[PDB]
């Protein structure tokens, strides 16, 4: 029922993209997503719409000591830019 | 002594928080007033008894200092 309800509520038509890379035009790709892609969705039960929250970074430490280990693996990271900033570049 | 020799440790994760964005004191005056009660009800039993027997040989000194130096006798 969870994965039902999973199935629903994120497999709809307007977020999604049929895209290929190749030798094939476009009205050839058109045509067999209009005979195929042609009833999937487009509406959601009840309005029950998945919105992006902007989260927050909070900046820590977790430490796993377990020593039996041959090599020792560190992670550090900061604050992620974002996207359409061109400091992402 | 260097650092990184100590012991082996497995099965541990510490978590820990940033010094930012957590706060100077939390619940001060909520929790250290209790937990500094409940220190005090850990010593002073075993602590106490010690100083108070001190305190009233102390008196009893200074007592017997004063009635043993001014006498009153009977002439």
């Amino acid at each position: 029922a969870d994965l039902t309800e999973y199935l629903s509520r994120h497999y709809k038509a307007p977020r999604m993209v049929l895209a290929a890379a190749g030798g094939l035009e476009h009205r050839q790709l058109l045509d067999l997503a209009q005979k195929h892609f042609s009833g999937l969705s487009g509406t959601y039960d009840e309005d029950a719409v998945p919105t992006l929250t902007p989260c927050r970074f909070t900046g820590s430490e977790i430490r796993h000591r377990e020593d039996g280990l041959p090599l020792a693996h560190v992670a550090i990271a900061v604050e992620g830019p974002g996207w359409a900033n061109p400091d992402n570049v | 002594r260097q650092f990184g020799h100590l012991t082996r440790v497995r099965h541990v994760i510490t978590y820990s928080l940033s010094p930012f964005e957590q706060r100077a004191f939390p619940h001060y005056f909520s929790k250290g007033i209790p937990n500094v009660l409940r220190r005090t009800r850990a010593c002073i039993l075993r602590v106490a008894p010690p100083f108070v027997v001190f305190y009233l040989v102390y008196t009893w000194g200074t007592q017997e200092f004063e009635k043993s130096k001014r006498k009153n006798p009977a002439a």
